[PDB]
């Protein structure tokens, strides 16, 4: 059942996928970029587990009153992923992207005339 | 796409400027009240001449 299980999630998040308003295209964006990303490093745990065993007062994940996170400057690994991600990105925009008529232009615009009153 | 003038070359095929019109919303009748009246016209004219 386990495999019919997956099949069934599949199908599920299949109907979901099939322009709308910018409100909903921001959270699909941004849920298909999370879809695409890879957490959980070697980083993490050893910070959730170092500091916090020396919390004579304040815990690590309190930020009511903390004031180390503004000065949090990463390292270059996630940076170049930063980078790699951004790029990778614009190029699949990029790749996504891309006789009634006299010109290149005249053409273009028969076509939007074709769109709209060919209804009609 | 009008009648008149365009800036542009911008050629349109002729379905698309036959379709820009109100000419079937106007509607072409004749009233009923020809049919009598030619006809007491064509009644009286025969009358006279015979």
């Amino acid at each position: 059942i386990e495999e019919s299980e997956k099949w069934d999630q599949r199908l599920r998040k299949k109907k979901q996928t099939i322009f709308s308003d910018y409100h909903s295209q921001a959270s699909k964006d941004y849920n298909r970029g999370i879809r695409d990303l890879k957490p959980d490093y070697e980083k993490y745990d050893k910070d959730k587990k170092e500091e916090k065993s020396k919390s004579r007062s304040v815990a690590l994940y309190d930020e009511a009153e903390r004031l180390d996170w503004v000065s949090n400057k990463p390292d270059k690994e996630h940076v170049e992923r930063l980078v790699e991600s951004i790029k990778k990105q614009d190029q699949r925009r990029l790749k996504n992207t891309k006789i009634t008529f006299i010109n290149e232009r005249n053409r273009k615009f028969n076509l939007k005339l074709q769109r709209f009153y060919s209804k009609y | 796409i009008s009648n008149w003038k365009n800036p542009k070359g911008y050629t349109i095929p002729l379905d698309k400027r036959l379709a820009a019109d109100g000419r079937g919303l106007n509607d072409v009748e004749i009233n009923d009240g020809f049919a009598k009246f030619s006809e007491a016209l064509y009644t009286v004219e025969r009358q006279a001449r015979e």
